[PDB]
């Protein structure tokens, strides 16, 4: 996998939810709707096929 | 409503025409029933009455 490391940014999870790829996103521990209510120490992000 | 923003039309989810046009109480006993119907609503080189 390719491990991106996110961090030092305000994260606007609008621009994924207005964004054409969106499909099942799904989640566990956090709620969907409120993830432009928290903050994280940092966000790693996995990308693959 | 395009497929993409029918799954936000819910009670206790934001969006764009869930929020500007009409919400869903939290109370909300009801049920939703969608159809995917492409052979009336979609029209050639666009359907702008909507």
């Amino acid at each position: 996998w390719n491990r991106k490391r996110i961090s030092n940014c305000v994260a606007d999870y609008s621009v994924l939810y207005n964004l054409a790829p969106f499909f099942t996103f799904k989640c566990y521990g956090v709620s969907p709707t409120k993830l432009n209510d928290l903050c994280f120490t940092n966000v790693y992000a996995d990308s693959f096929v | 409503i395009r497929g993409d923003e029918v799954r936000q039309i819910a009670p206790g989810q934001t969006g764009n025409i869930a929020d500007y046009n009409y919400k869903l109480p939290d109370d909300f006993t009801g049920c939703v029933i969608a159809w995917n119907s492409n052979k009336l609503d979609s029209k050639v080189s666009g359907n702008y009455n909507y």
